[PDB]
């Protein structure tokens, strides 16, 4: 196993950390979500699923910069939502194939009451995803931090 | 000054004695304050005179003296302050594993152990297939080390396995590690279809493909077992590496039921297979050692 973002960020065998660049709406008005799709930034592979089966979970999902000051939202992973930041382990994720899969987990997150301005800075830390791995065979657990950049900054008007 | 002893009884355990022509002087080092005659356990950092310590450092007492402790990396050279020293260079800095590798950096030394093992750079439990060419990781006591599975085979002289070997009933779901065939139980992995009932087994089982040429490195190979009327219905995977010497050793695994079992082709250490009967005549054919 091992993973690797859409801009070439990788982690070998192992566990680690990788910095995931994502692209934000430039405005977004109070009460429309905000989407991040981060199922098409992060990839993973299975490395020897002829055998072992494994299995991946988002155990923990917070928000951090502006979003955990003037957002709040939901994490879709595996297509149910769940509360963000979460409160509770999501459900396993098996990879089975060396062909890159990816992580199935999108961010709707709707602006909070705010007197106006930037509420998001281009290059402020938005979010932080510990992926947490196991499976069938034996007592694997790594961790792979994604931590969650704004390329662009994100104006929400006043409201 | 305040502090001239009469005997050596006087002075605390705690302060230093010296016998200068029988007379006694008690003074108390670095590290503990007082008149000389009785001293606490106090940091001469905060004496009269104050204490002489980098500002990045931590000024601490130790037995016999203050000390001026860096952050790890560095070492306190006196009039110098923190130094830059390779900590991993003195083994009373750095304490690492044996295979792990010490690493300076800045406020710590870090033990590594080399890329390809899966550890906290104490116990670097490395997984088969990691380790660089001749070498594989295989236990040794307590911990796993990459070794050559030359040397640290198994071996077996099991000859129910051979393909004639009908009779019996077998369970290889103790076979794991590395193993070698001698002797009876056969030179090598079989490498054809071994028909049912056969290698003292229900179902046997038989390497597909050819052993590589000697001395060629770890890699994968395809085996395969026979039941019911089809041969090769599931197919798994199994590793053979070449060893100095012309002997062959294997990656041998549990199978998926309790009826399976690899066989093994005979040695032929012989031109002629004189093992068999006279009556019986030998084949000497390439690839065919057999007698019909
Ligand atoms: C081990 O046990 C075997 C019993 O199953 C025994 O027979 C072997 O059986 C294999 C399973 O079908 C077979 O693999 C496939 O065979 C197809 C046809 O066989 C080709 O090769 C023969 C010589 O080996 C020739 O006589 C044939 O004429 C044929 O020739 C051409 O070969 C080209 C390249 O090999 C192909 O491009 C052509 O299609 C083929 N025909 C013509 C007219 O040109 C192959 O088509 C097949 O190709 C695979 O790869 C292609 C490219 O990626 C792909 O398009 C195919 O779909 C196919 O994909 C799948 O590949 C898997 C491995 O990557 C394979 O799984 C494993 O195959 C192993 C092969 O040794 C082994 O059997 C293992 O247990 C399998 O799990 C899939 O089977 C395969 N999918 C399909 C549908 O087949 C591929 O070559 C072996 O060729 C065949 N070997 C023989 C007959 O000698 C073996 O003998 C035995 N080995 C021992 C004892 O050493
Ligand atoms: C004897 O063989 C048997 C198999 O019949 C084996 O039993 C199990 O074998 C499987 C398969 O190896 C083990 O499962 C995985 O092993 C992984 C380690 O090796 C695999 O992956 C390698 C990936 O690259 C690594 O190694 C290279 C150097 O080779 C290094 O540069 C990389 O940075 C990285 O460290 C791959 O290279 C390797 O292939 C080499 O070795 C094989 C032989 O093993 C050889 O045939 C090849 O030609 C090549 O030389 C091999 O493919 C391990 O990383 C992996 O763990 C990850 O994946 C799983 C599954 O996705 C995840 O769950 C896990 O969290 C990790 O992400 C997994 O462990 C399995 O562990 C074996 N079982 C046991 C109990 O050991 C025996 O162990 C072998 N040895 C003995 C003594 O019997
Ligand atoms: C005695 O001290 C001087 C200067 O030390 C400064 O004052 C101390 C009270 C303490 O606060 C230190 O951290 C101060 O730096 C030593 O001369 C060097 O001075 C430079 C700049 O001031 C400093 O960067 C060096 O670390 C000092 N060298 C050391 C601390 O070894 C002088 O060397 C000291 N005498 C010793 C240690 O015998
Ligand atoms: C704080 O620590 C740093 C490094 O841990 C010290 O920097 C070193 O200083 C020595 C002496 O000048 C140099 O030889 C090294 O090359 C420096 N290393 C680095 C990484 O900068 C620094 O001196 C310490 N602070 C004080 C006040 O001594």
């Amino acid at each position: 196993f091992a993973c690797k973002t859409a801009n070439g960020t990788a982690i070998p065998i192992g566990g680690g950390s990788a910095n995931v660049y994502v692209n934000l709406a430039p405005v977004v008005n109070v009460g429309q979500n905000l989407v991040v799709d981060l199922s098409t930034q992060i990839f993973c592979h299975n490395d020897y699923p002829e055998t072992i089966t494994d299995y991946v979970t988002l155990q923990r999902g917070a928000a951090y910069g502006g979003v955990l000051s003037s957002f709040s939202g939901t994490v879709k992973y595996n297509g149910s939502s769940y509360p963000f930041p979460t409160t509770s382990e999501t459900p396993r994720v098996v990879y089975n194939s060396r062909t890159d899969k990816p992580w199935p987990v999108a961010l709707y997150l709707t602006p909070v009451s705010s007197a106006g301005g930037v509420a998001i800075k281009a290059g402020s830390l938005i979010a932080v995803l510990i992926l947490r791995q196991t499976n069938n065979y034996n007592s694997d657990d790594f961790q792979f931090v994604w931590n969650i950049y704004a390329n662009n900054d994100v104006v929400v008007p006043t409201g | 000054d305040t502090s001239e002893a009469r005997w050596c009884s006087e002075c605390h355990s705690n302060a230093t004695c010296t016998e200068d022509e029988a007379v006694t002087t008690c003074t108390c080092q670095e590290g503990f304050t007082g008149d000389g005659l009785t001293c606490v356990d106090l940091d001469e950092c905060a004496i009269p005179g104050a204490h002489n310590c980098s500002a990045n450092s931590s000024c601490v007492n130790t037995p016999g003296s203050f000390s001026c402790v860096c952050p790890e990396g560095f070492r306190l050279s006196p009039g110098l302050g923190c130094t830059d020293v390779d900590e991993c260079a003195e083994p009373g800095l750095s304490h690492c594993h044996a295979l792990a590798t010490c690493v300076n950096v800045v406020g710590s030394y870090l033990c590594v152990c080399p890329a390809g093992y899966r550890g906290d750079g104490w116990h670097c439990e490395c997984s088969p297939g990691s380790c660089g060419p001749g070498l594989d990781c295989v236990p040794e006591g307590d911990a796993l080390v990459c070794a050559d599975p030359c040397q640290a085979h198994r071996t077996l002289d099991e000859y129910w396995r051979s393909t004639e070997y009908g009779e019996g009933y077998a369970c290889d779901t103790d076979l794991r590690g590395w193993y070698r065939f001698v002797g009876q139980g056969g030179a090598r992995m079989a490498e054809t279809c071994v028909p049912v009932l056969r290698c003292n087994t229900a179902a046997p089982m038989w390497l597909n493909g050819t052993h590589p040429s000697s001395d060629e490195g770890i890699v994968s190979r395809k085996a395969c077992a026979h039941w019911s009327g089809h041969c090769c219905l599931w197919d798994a995977s199994v590793q053979v590496k070449a060893c100095a010497g012309g002997y062959y050793v294997y990656n041998l695994t549990a199978p998926p039921e309790c009826h399976l079992a690899y066989c093994t082709d005979p040695s032929s250490v012989e031109g002629t297979c004189e093992e068999c009967s006279i009556d019986e005549d030998c084949k000497s054919n390439n690839g065919r050692w057999h007698c019909q």
